[PDB]
RNA sequence: UAGCGCCGGCCAACUCCGUGCCAGCAGCCGCGGUAAUACGGAGGGCGCGAGCGUUACCCGGAUUCACUGGGCGUAAAGGG
RNA sequence: UGAAACUCAAAGGAAUUGACGGGGGCCCGCACAAGCGGUGGAGCAUGUGGUUUAAUUCGAAGCAACGCGAAGAACCUUACCAGGCCUUGACAUGCUAGGGAACCCGGGUGAAAGCCUGGGGUGCCCCGCGAGGGGAGCCCUAGCACAGGUGCUGCAUGGCCGUCGUCAGCUCGUGCCGUGAGGUGUUGGGUUAAGUCCCGCAACGAGCGCAACCCCCGCCGUUAGUUGCCAGCGGUUCGGCCGGGCACUCUAACGGGACUGCCCGCGAAAGCGGGAGGAAGGAGGGGACGACGUCUGGUCAGCAUGGCCCUUACGGCCUGGGCGACACACGUGCUACAAUGCCCACUACAAAGCGAUGCCACCCGGCAACGGGGAGCUAAUCGCAAAAAGGUGGGCCCAGUUCGGAUUGGGGUCUGCAACCCGACCCCAUGAAGCCGGAAUCGCUAGUAAUCGCGGAUCAGCCAUGCCGCGGUGAAUACG
């Protein structure tokens, strides 16, 4: 076993960096640290919204945060109160006048992080794991998605012994570079430990 | 099995991207999914703690859904409407009611004089003609009077027994009630009017006169009064009562209360 | 990586040669990198995530 | 005057406490060590009802002595 | 010839899928064989087992633990030990009583932590009449929800990793065969690095795997010519140094090229043996890439995490010690045992990297480690930087030796608050074991083995002879 991260494998080709900025050796670490802080804050805050991705950019002491969300309605709210206070909070974190942007993902069934998050939520709601995985895979496959696969880690239904569940459908060629495989991991914290939900979505070629 | 029946129910309820709807007893949310897909902001009154996770998971990808942990009977729905549907034009009600609390629910909803556009519900055929009938229909009664007074109602859909996953015991009929702007007949003494209606149908075999005289505490006292009133109003008590209507009942009620109330 | 030890290495330890470096993500003191400020494990994790700009798998 | 048996599959009738290979149940298959629809008790249900169960014996199911209506190369059964 | 009493709920027949066999057949891989160097012998470095100790913190245990976690233990690291000390606490969000708000500062104590203290107070926000003034702004000081735990289980788990193994396998859909479990495909012949292809055949396809898609090297085009380059010309202090060009090398972007594509023979085909052409010829060399699964595999000490436990101590500061012990025993390495060599002068030829709390040109002082002055460089410019083996010339002449450099004595430099336990380096003496290593055993099929240097991470400095990379010279053998 011991497969490698399908994103880190395809960073150069068919995938793009989540962070897009340049810095010399002098200031690389500080920028990365504040970047991590921003990512952590936004992960904590915008959970319910259906976050999928956080993008960070820098031009000249400027930050352009972009957040991919299934339901931007949750993010904005009434008269953009929430987004405004969120911008205020982010700017208070780092004195660089961040320019927050919000994008809606088309067909949130085609986002591996979202699928993993949903299945993790279902697990935390004490759903049957096998049925949940089957339904998730079918749901993804109905929305185009030339291939899908979902894995749940272990410690199923409070059983003493842990076991992997696994379910795939279609083509998931993890070995080919021009595969455009979307990957998503979610951790489900349950009364009887932790479960790891992985999702691969094979969405076209090249 | 419920695959297309729900779509037909929603179609008959005639919801659009601007109409608001009220859901009672959502369970999983079979109707709720279709309602969210077709209609504007929805609302639910689930009370079952066990099915709450399943409903939450079902309605996770929807943003126009509100869930309330209140019983319909106990909760004053006026505030519910004034709070939730603050922009909507027409507020309808769609639900599948659980047998027992089906008549109480309808009665409570109607007796509170909501600004609801109407109601579309799925209940059993048994009590379906009992709330949409005519003179001499063998299903005429107090329930029919109440429903056909408060609103305008007619049975729409007949879902047969052989549709559900676990085979039930009774055929079902989806009924649509278009709410009425003003009550069909004007009664000053509405309460005793209702008691009169229930008195004329305490026993459906006896004649109307005997029904009326034998069902009032003052029935013994005002035997002559009852007889004269029924005689003058051109609708005598010699009939059964199932052959009367809203109009005759209104006239008789006026006769009783203008003179003895 | 006791919380005390992490919170202690963040001050001036009365001398220059008493101070050391820790992973900014996990507080590991063993195998950190000056360029990143991350231990080897956090470096690998974040590099796989694609959250390190211009950092890619090498094959020469 | 309403009782009697049963509610794991045969076979119509399901939950909560008590017990923890103990006390026990059992026509067969079997159930009892911590979440027991299989033991004990309650609620409820099912069948029969001045009755309902148990034991004993006979025929059936048993084409399992095969006249109706079985078989004998390797399952028992071709004689040296 | 031939019972019964008593016991069990089975006893059996054929066939299917596996597991296994001191059954068989075929095939593969530095597995063996043919070679070339080693290890096991000596000294030292390092990691362990034991032993010792107040402590010698722990985890890793055939392959797949043992120059492993650790890409840097003198303090810090540090989790261990001996002492001195704190208990809403190093650290977070709160609650409730007034001192009362912030900050600056000075003595006792002293090994430091901590404690006791004495001073300028750093106050406004409202500016109610403005003189107390109730306020948010900070701050202590008690009462309390809470911190905290490298404390235990990897046999409750996640994530990540090792291993069989880059081995060639693991399955599914429809069809067909069978009463049925199931079979077929996926077996047979050939071929391949390969379930890679061809043929045969009730199978025809597909998915995860193999391959290819990606990167580096090998050849050539364009686009581009500075900090890189210099063929022709003009300068020239002889320096690509100047003016020039950018042709060539090169640097870094985009493409081309190699596919049994083309001829000859052979085979039914896959393919095989030769031949041009070509930089490369049949996978061109290397990397990234690790199937369903196996190992109660490894890690609660990277992190997260369910359960259990401690919460005036199993938490937290500080000084010193320890992880560096030593009758012994294993593993991985470094230097050698010499003349194909050792020492000393001169002269050459690289690549890939690194640097502003740094790289440090040059000059001067010292025999030196270094010190003082001092330019130039955020980098194709400046520097680290001497490349070493090599090639020349001189010496040694078979000797435990101009071999080997352990150990010890005596000076000295640098880092650092501090160099005793316990750093590195320079110099003068000292000059050990070692004359090629028993049984056994390891690596390697080509720019490989062997040998020679160079750079980097961690890092004040370094116990690095380690790890990751980079080039120089360059063997032998493979019948089976
Ligand atoms: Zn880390």
């Amino acid at each position: 076993g011991n497969k490698i991260h399908p994103i880190g494998f395809r960073l150069g080709i068919t995938r793009d960096w989540e962070s897009r900025w340049y810095a010399g050796k002098k200031q690389y670490r500080h920028l990365l640290l504040e970047d991590q802080r921003i990512r952590g804050l936004l992960e904590k805050e915008l959970y319910s919204a259906g976050l999928a991705r956080v993008d960070i950019e820098r031009a000249a002491d400027n930050v352009a945060v972009t957040v991919h969300v299934a339901k931007p309605g949750v993010v904005i709210g009434r008269g953009g109160e929430r987004i405004r206070v969120l911008r205020e909070e982010l700017a208070k974190l780092t004195g660089k006048n961040v320019a927050l942007n919000v994008q809606e993902v088309q067909n949130p069934n085609l986002s591996a992080p979202l699928v993993a998050q949903r299945v993790a939520e279902q697990i935390e709601r004490r759903f049957a794991v096998r049925r949940a995985i089957k339904q998730a895979v079918q749901r993804v496959m109905e929305s185009g998605a030339k291939g899908a696969k979902v894995i749940v880690s272990g410690r199923i239904g409070g059983a003493e012994q842990a076991r992997t569940e696994w379910a795939a459908q279609g083509r998931v060629p993890l070995h080919t570079l021009r595969a455009n495989i979307d990957y998503g991991f979610a951790l489900a914290r349950t009364t009887y430990g932790v479960l790891g939900v992985k999702a691969y979505i094979f969405l076209g070629e090249v | 099995i419920d695959t297309n029946i729900l779509n037909r129910i929603v179609d008959h309820a005639e919801v659009t991207e601007k109409t608001g709807v009220i859901e009672i007893g959502p369970g999983i949310g079979a109707l709720t999914e279709q309602l969210a897909k077709r209609a504007k902001k929805v609302v639910a009154f689930e009370i079952d703690q066990r099915l709450l996770p399943i409903l939450k998971d079902t309605l996770s990808p929807y943003e126009n859904v509100t869930v309330i942990h209140q019983d319909v009977l106990k909760a004053d729905v006026k505030s519910v409407i004034e709070e939730q549907f603050q922009d909507c034009d027409e507020i309808m009600v769609v639900a599948n009611l659980p047998y027992y609390v089906t008549t109480p629910i309808i009665m409570k909803l109607l007796e509170e004089h909501l600004p609801l556009k109407g109601i579309v519900v799925m209940l059993q055929k048994e009590v379906a003609e009992r709330m949409a009938a005519d003179p001499s229909s063998k299903e005429y009664g107090s329930l029919s009077i109440a429903v056909q007074f408060y609103t305008e109602a007619k049975t729409v859909m007949i879902v047969p027994k052989t549709v559900f996953v676990p085979q039930p015991n009774v055929d079902s009929a989806v009924i649509r009630l278009i709410l009425r702007d003003g009550p069909a007949v004007d009664v000053e003494n509405e309460s005793f009017f209702f008691q009169l209606i229930k008195a004329s149908f305490a026993q459906r075999r006896k004649t109307l006169l005997n029904n009326l005289v034998n069902n009032l505490p003052e029935g013994k006292a005002q035997k002559s009064t009852i007889e004269q009133v029924l005689e003058e109003t051109n609708i005598d008590g010699k009939r059964r009562g199932e052959s009367l209507s809203i109009e005759e009942f209104a006239a008789l009620s006026n006769g009783l209360y203008k003179a003895l109330f | 990586a006791r919380k005390a030890l992490i919170e202690k290495a963040k001050r001036t330890p009365k001398f220059k040669v008493r101070a050391y470096t820790r992973c900014v993500r996990c507080g590991r003191a063993r195998s950190v990198y000056r360029f990143f400020g991350l231990c080897r494990i956090c470096l690998r994790e974040l590099a796989h995530k694609g959250q390190l700009p211009g950092v890619r798998k090498a094959s020469w």
